RNA sequence: ACUCCGCCGGCACCUUAUGAGAAAUCAAAGUUUUUGGGUUCCGGGGGGAGUAUGGUCGCAAGGCUGAAACUUAAAGGAAGGAGCG
RNA sequence: AGUCUGGUAAUUGGAAUGAGUACAAUCUAAAUCCCUUAACGAGGAUCCAUUGGAGGGCAAGUCUGGUGCCAGCAGCCGCGGUAAUUCCAGCUCCAAUAGCGUAAUUUAAGUUGUUGCAGUUAAAAAGCUCGUAGUUGGACUUUGUGUUACUUUGAAGAAAUUAGAGUGCUCAAAGCAAGCCUACGCUCUGUAUACAUUAGCAUGGGAUAACAUUAUAGGA
């Protein structure tokens, strides 16, 4: 996969656990 | 390139001591991880066969690689642990007392044994090669 | 504490770094069939005997000719070689103690005096000799074929009193066979 | 039988030069590996270091050529390596033997301390490189023997080195770069000018000069 | 070199390159050695010459035209050439 | 303004190896086992991973700092005369 | 052809000898072991050497039977799918040998680099500049009671260990003993010496280097 896809890929992962561990905070 | 200073003695002896944990040999036993291993720094362990399992053998190779689940008694972790030697499987039973050891390459895998970094050395207080060379005889029946 | 904690020991040999070398197993297989040796460690200790000697010339050539330590040492360094037969009165400097060769403590064994003496016929007749308290160096009787001889101490090897050999009365074979003979 | 094509041959055909070193003092090259037989010949020692197989790719399959190394030398200072590529195992050594000949060097050699006996190492710290291979060789004192791995081993002992130090940096598994960095630091034993080689140079005619008339008269 | 008693330890002694006064190795094939032969009054050679050496690196350089010239400017002056 | 000679400074280019390099190539990427002018930053097989976690900055997007368990025997770089090959 | 020398055989011969066993003495606080020694004690001298290997690395077989991608081997590369040098066996051979195999740390590692490594493209120059601490700083002063570093020599420094002198415990690892002659004893017998970072103490040296100082001289 293009390195800069992958990059895409993780960010969006990472707003993911960002919102769903502030969730319960 | 280097600080060649003659009052540059700290730098050199501080800028090493960083670097040192950019090499993996020295990481690996500075860390303290190594406690946390099943054998907790150990060079073998006696356990409890929990079941006697056939691990297929790694690409391009083929085969059925015996190996038994064993749990530790000093602190109940469970390993896989290979039977070497041919028919040997045979002289383990389920529930037995076995002496444990490494694989040889301080816990790597070894060969085309897919996440087995540990071997059965004896089985009942018995040495499997004595077994296999018929020289001893497991103490029951 | 235990007394006895306190005596020293040490080791007498290292094993090589190279274990399946055929060119040094090939030379080694000459030296211990040549002096009818036990076994590779026989040849291994002396060697290692050898490198010792050898670094302390190393060290003491290293140092000025006029510095006391290396004429006090160098001077006894040769005075210990001269005595065993390894160099000669026209070899005193330290650097004949570099040139010095497996071979030479080899040939200062009492089992390769015996043979090289007369006393025996080969090499391995001399080992079995020497371990069956046939032999003495002097008025002692030495059963150790890889004792050192002396130039001072080479010339009085023989054969020891109690020996059949050296005017003892016969072993236990010549002895039954003539009890057998007599009984005829 | 040899029938010598160059002045060199000629001349050690005819018997005028009858050394080497007369040779090597006025760096001549040596085409004729007959030469080397009729000045060191019966000294000479052959040995192959190794036998590579060199591929290379084509339409119908891989071409696969022997490419053998080998070392010469009478265990006197003179010392030659050889490498010849060919389609056959006997054809590359018996080239090889041809080439190592051809490129034998003298070897200088010194004491580490007292001049006492015949020298035994180099007489300065010398280094060679080919490929990322280098090679270096320190002054050892006498008995310490030949402290080096195999292939440099084997060269330092046809040239006549009895005790040397040695380290290597680089890839010393690539036979062919290491052998010939033991090589190229051997002939570099010659190239240091020590202070006993600031004697002014006492020049001497060359064998071509020396020999005119009987070059100029053809051979038949 | 020469050992304690003083018998001579090397092979031959390499020449040293006239103007750089480096050595010349049995393999420098790029190095020459050269003669320049003596006139007489009247400028005819008398069988007499002068030896120079050079090196393959000053040759290599471009420098052995000048190097040349300047030790021949100097030699002649002392051998009565000119 | 143009023509010719030269000096200092600058962006570069061309030829060449006596140099260096695994080579491509480089007048510096040279003056390195014949190893030392001064100083800062920074790398230690491939992945896991610039991820988890803690801290800090930001309105946010994110930035800076930054692991381990585990996994793997490769991943990667250059490619008679001439070239280490 | 010849005859001197060397090598093999569970052939044939007489010799040698300690493992063992045992009168004894000795040893010891008493025992025991060792040392010494009467008798006894070897031919397939069964008085039977083992542990790992034999594709490469890496010394040693393209032997024979079995198995057929199974069972297994294999630290790594790999071997095994019906003609296995690699598995299971026999034979033979190899290495070490009364030892050898297997499962933290040193070496190899100039893959932690002070000595001594890297950073154009292989892992690696911060986007750029400023900037404090740090680190590093041109030349010059005599050649022909300002304070320090550095260097020289010395003093003080536990032994044991290490290096090392002397010494024939039968050798050796060791030990610190012993040796000399034959008397009512002797060699005053020996039990040396070096090393020992850094800091501290004290002499000599003053190149190199650090800090401090200088013109309303509070000068000599
Ligand atoms: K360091
Ligand atoms: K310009
Ligand atoms: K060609
Ligand atoms: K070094
Ligand atoms: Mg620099
Ligand atoms: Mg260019
Ligand atoms: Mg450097
Ligand atoms: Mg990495
Ligand atoms: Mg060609
Ligand atoms: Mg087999
Ligand atoms: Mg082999
Ligand atoms: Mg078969
Ligand atoms: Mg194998
Ligand atoms: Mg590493
Ligand atoms: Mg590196
Ligand atoms: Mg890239
Ligand atoms: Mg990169
Ligand atoms: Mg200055």
């Amino acid at each position: 996969m293009r390195a800069k896809w992958k990059k895409k890929r993780m960010r969006r992962l990472k707003r993911k656990r960002r919102k769903m561990r502030q969730r319960s905070k | 390139g280097k600080t060649r200073g003659m009052g540059a003695g700290r730098k050199l002896k501080s800028h090493r001591r960083r670097q040192r944990w950019a090499d993996k040999s020295y990481k690996k036993s500075h860390l303290g991880n190594e406690w946390k291993k099943p054998f907790a720094g150990s060079s073998h362990a006696k356990g409890i066969v929990l079941e006697k399992i056939g691990i297929e053998a790694k690409q391009p190779n083929s085969a059925i690689r015996k190996c038994a689940r064993v749990q530790l008694i000093k602190n109940g972790k469970k390993i896989a642990a290979f039977v070497p030697n041919d028919g040997c499987l045979n002289y383990i039973e389920e529930n037995d007392e076995v002496l444990i050891a490494g694989f040889g390459r301080k816990g790597h895998a070894v060969g085309d044994i897919p996440g087995v970094r540990f071997k059965v050395v004896k089985v009942s207080g018995v040495s499997l090669l004595a077994l296999f060379k018929e020289k001893k005889e497991k103490p029951r029946s | 504490v235990h007394v006895s904690f306190y005596r020293n020991y040490g080791k007498t040999f290292k094993k090589p770094r190279r274990p399946y070398e055929k060119e040094r197993l090939d030379a080694e297989l000459k030296l211990v069939g040549e002096y009818g040796l036990r076994c590779k460690r026989e040849l291994w200790r002396v060697q290692y005997a050898l490198s010792r000697i050898r670094n302390a010339a190393r060290m003491l050539l290293t140092l000025d000719e006029k510095d006391p330590r290396r004429i006090f040492e160098g001077e006894a360094l040769l005075r210990r070689m001269n005595r065993y037969g390894l160099l000669d009165e026209s070899q005193n400097k330290l650097d004949y103690v570099l040139a010095l060769t497996v071979e030479n403590f080899l040939e200062r064994r009492l089992q390769t005096l015996v043979f090289k003496t007369g006393m025996a016929k080969s090499i391995h007749h001399a080992r079995v000799l020497i371990r069956q308290r046939h032999i003495r160096v002097g008025r002692q009787v030495v059963n150790v074929a890889s004792f050192m001889v002396r130039v001072d101490s080479q010339k009085h090897i023989d054969f020891s009193l109690t020996s059949p050999f050296g005017g003892g009365r016969p072993g236990r074979v010549k002895r039954k066979n003539q009890k057998s003979a007599a009984k005829k | 039988k040899w029938v010598p094509v160059t002045k060199l041959g000629r001349l050690v055909k005819d018997g005028k030069i009858r050394s080497l070193e007369q040779i090597y003092l006025h760096s001549l090259p040596i085409k004729e590996f007959q030469i080397i037989d009729t000045l060191i010949g019966p000294s000479l020692k052959d040995e192959v270091m190794k036998i590579m197989p060199v591929q290379k790719q084509t339409r119908a399959g891989q071409r696969t050529r022997f490419k053998a190394f080998v070392v010469v030398g009478d265990g006197n200072g003179h010392v030659g390596l050889g490498v010849k590529c060919s389609k056959e195992v006997a054809t590359a050594i018996r080239g090889g033997i041809i080439l190592a000949k051809l490129s034998v060097i003298p070897v200088r050699r010194g004491y580490w301390g007292n001049k006492i006996g015949k020298p035994h190492t180099v007489p300065c710290k010398v280094t060679g490189k080919c490929g990322s291979v280098t090679v270096r060789m320190v002054p050892a004192p006498r008995g310490a023997g030949i402290v080096a791995a195999r292939v440099p081993k084997k060269v330092l002992q046809f040239a006549g080195i009895e005790d040397v130090f040695t380290s290597s940096r680089g890839s010393t598994k690539t036979l062919g770069n290491f052998v010939k960095a033991t090589f190229d630091c051997l002939m570099k034993t010659y190239g240091f000018l020590t202070p006993d080689f600031w004697k002014e140079t006492r020049f001497t005619k060359s064998p071509f000069q020396e020999y005119f008339d009987i070059l100029a008269k053809p051979a038949n | 070199m020469q050992n304690d008693e003083g018998q001579n330890m090397d092979l031959y002694i390499p020449r040293k390159c006239s103007a750089t006064n480096r050595l010349i190795t049995s393999k420098d094939h790029a190095s020459v050695q050269l003669n320049v032969g003596h006139l007489d009054e009247s400028g005819v050679y008398t069988g007499q010459f002068t030896t120079y050496a050079l090196c393959g690196f000053i040759r290599a350089q471009g420098d052995a035209d000048s190097a040349m010239d300047r030790l021949w400017q100097k030699k002649k002056a002392e051998v009565g050439q000119q």
